[PDB]
């Protein structure tokens, strides 16, 4: 039936529209004419020296404009102008006489978001995630299908997981996730760090953590990549010395973030921890962060594909066998792996021999291994 | 001499015009109008003659 009237109602549409429009155009004139006119006329209106800047707006018609000078005037609106563009702080176009607003234009913006999201679909996608399946399901589940299929949710019931943690080691894939689903994902995925938001004075890292989540409202509905927090807060301290205190009063504004008062949109939360258990039993709330997920060390069988994973764009030779390092039974983090390929390819360039050697891949073991 | 002498006197005559403004162009668009910095006041557009 909803199907139905739709089609009915978009039929009548092509028709009406095309076909009438049509007809006009055929007998295009009485419309070009009346364009330049209406163009004149507004070239006609003062478009001296020109600028303005928006304090505030009034109501229709009336509104406050500021200049350089502080040329706060109070000037009623031309109706000329775009309209509904005017949001405070925008800069607008004022007549050099009148001061009548008729234009505005900013075309600029801080470069935040340029710095905070850079190379959006890294080389890194689901086939370079070598293993770890179950993890890579339920973060999709979290994630992707309710944004590639707003459907299931909405005709079921429940909206969506809002904040997803990762925990595990130090190196898991954590990043590697997050940059696959970026990259899978057409939402403006949006990269942060815990060693930035840190700032020097009281107020500074609750002000960028606001700016952030509403960058990341507005721009796109995407996802947020907290990375390690447990550097930040690490719950609610007696709250003593006053740099901890600020770090709490930064957290709570992240938890007001993630489910406050008023509402959240659709942007996702995808948190990166090393250790979880020290993180604030409060922030992981149920109604807020859901979907913890474990990042395990790999196994022997997850060790064999993240190598033949990173070793794709890595011409092993025939000697060279991808056994040995399976052999370890240690700690083998993917960014072990990947230093492993990598330091074996640097020793076999150092010893001229354009193909790597099993020797070469064992001296890169050991050279690897800290510990 | 004679157009040298003639180039002095309606220097004279008709330097009492005001100059003009060094302004930085900040961004152009349509032929129409052209932004333009007018230091040291604030930025603005400005309608572009026929050079
Ligand atoms: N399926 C996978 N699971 C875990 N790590 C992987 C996988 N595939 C590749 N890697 C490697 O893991 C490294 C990234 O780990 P990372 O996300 O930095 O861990 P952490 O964020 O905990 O430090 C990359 O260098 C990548 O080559
Ligand atoms: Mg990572």
């Amino acid at each position: 039936r909803l199907k139905l009237l739709k089609l009915e109602r978009i039929k009548d549409y092509l028709l009406m529209e095309e076909e009438f429009i049509r007809n006009q155009e055929q007998m295009k004139p009485l419309e070009e004419k009346q364009e330049e006119e209406r163009s004149k006329v507004d070239d006609l209106r003062g478009t001296p020296m020109s600028v303005g800047t928006l304090e505030e707006i009034i109501d229709d018609n009336h509104a406050i404009v500021s200049t350089s000078v502080g040329s706060e005037h109070y000037v009623s609106i031309l109706s000329f102008v775009d309209k509904d563009l005017l949001e405070p702080g925008c800069s607008v176009l004022l007549n050099h006489k009148v001061h009548a607003v008729i234009g505005v234009l900013m075309d600029d913006t801080d470069p935040l978001v340029t710095v905070m999201k850079v190379e959006k679909a890294p080389q890194e996608t689901y086939a370079d995630i070598g293993g770890l399946d179950n993890q890579i399901q339920e973060i999709k589940e979290s994630v992707e299908l309710p944004l590639t299929h707003p459907e299931y949710y909405e005709e079921m019931g429940i909206k969506p997981p809002k904040g997803v943690i990762l925990y595990g080691p130090p190196g898991t894939g954590k990043t590697l996730l997050a940059k696959a689903v970026a990259n899978q994902t057409s939402a403006t995925f949006l990269r942060v760090v815990g060693s930035e938001l840190i700032q020097k004075y009281l107020g500074d890292g609750p002000k960028l953590v606001r700016e952030l989540f509403r960058v990341a409202e507005e721009h796109a509905p995407s996802i947020v990549f907290i990375d390690e927090i447990d550097a930040i807060g690490t719950k609610r301290y007696d709250s003593n010395s006053g740099g901890e205190r600020e770090i709490q009063r930064t957290m709570l504004e992240l938890l007001n973030q993630l489910d406050g008062f008023d509402s959240r949109g659709d942007v996702k939360v995808i948190m990166a921890t090393n250790r979880i258990e020290t993180l604030d039993p409060a922030l992981i709330r149920p109604g807020r962060i859901d979907r913890k997920i474990e990042f395990p060390l790999p196994d022997e069988k997850t060790k064999k594909r993240i190598f033949q994973i990173h070793t794709s764009r890595m011409t092993l030779a025939d000697d060279v066998t991808l056994d040995d390092l399976i052999m370890a039974k240690d700690d083998l983090s993917g960014a072990d792996i990947k230093a492993i390929c990598t330091e074996a390819g640097l020793m076999a360039l150092r010893e001229r021999r354009m193909k790597v050697t099993n020797e070469d891949f064992k001296k890169s073991k050991e050279n690897v291994l800290y510990k | 001499l004679n157009a040298k002498v003639r180039l002095l006197r309606e220097e004279l005559q008709l330097l009492q015009e005001q100059g003009s403004y060094v302004g930085e162009v900040v961004r152009a668009m349509d032929k129409k109008k052209v932004l333009v910095k007018v230091h040291p006041e604030g930025k603005f557009v400005v309608d572009v003659d026929k050079n």
